[PDB]
């Protein structure tokens, strides 16, 4: 769940 | 909003001196980071590619309640700007760009650009903060924001335009806590400029 959607 | 947070911040502000003795820390840094001779309240970053960058407060707290604040010009926080506190054993720098602060278990940031908490995120998704927040949603926010640490009650929070936006973490008591930020935006300048501290009762 990293800013470009990557967890 | 706490009694005691009431009480911390009406007495009048620190001076210069307990400022500086509560700034960035020089010696406790990434080196793509230098604290200016000319403020040694604001440090910079040297323009680095594919890096994520942090510093410390001089001072880590294991008691009482502290209040700092932080300026961090909008249009100098890029993709990663995090604000928060962290363990001395924190890491400093990162390759690529990344939410550095938070992103494990010595940590505890607010990415200003997502208005999102995290707290050991590589493992625990972000929680949105202010409240009002939809899931998607962030909030553009201003320079300025002011970071209250109680490390009586184990807890973080923070102040943005004189609103208390209550407590972001728990879980902090009888740990020793440093100011901490990362940043990837190439030559920010970010201040720290200590409030006040005050002894559990
Ligand atoms: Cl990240």
């Amino acid at each position: 769940w990293d800013i470009n959607n990557n967890x | 909003r706490p009694a005691r947070l009431d009480q911390l911040l009406d007495m009048p502000a620190a001076g210069l001196a307990v400022q500086l003795r509560h700034a960035w820390n020089p010696e406790d840094r990434s080196l793509n980071v230098f604290v200016k001779d000319d403020d040694r309240l604001t440090f910079h970053r040297h323009p680095v590619a594919q890096s994520t960058d942090g510093i410390r407060g001089k001072v880590g707290h294991a008691r009482g309640l502290h209040a700092w604040q932080i300026n961090w010009p909008a249009r100098q926080r890029g993709t990663h700007a995090v604000v928060g506190v962290a363990t001395a054993r924190a890491p400093l720098h990162s390759v690529g760009y990344t939410a550095l602060v938070g992103s494990d278990a010595e940590s505890w940031g607010w990415d200003l650009g997502r208005s999102r908490l995290y707290h050991d995120g590589k493992n625990q998704p972000g929680v949105a903060y202010p409240a009002f927040l939809g899931p998607d949603e962030a909030f553009a926010l201003p320079d300025s924001l002011l970071v209250v640490l109680d490390m009586d009650e184990g807890t973080l929070s923070f102040i943005v335009d004189g609103q208390y936006l209550g407590v972001a973490f728990r879980g902090l008591k009888g740990k020793k806590l440093y100011p901490v930020v990362s940043a990837v935006w190439g030559h920010c300048e970010v201040t720290m400029r200590y409030i006040n501290g005050l002894d559990p009762e």
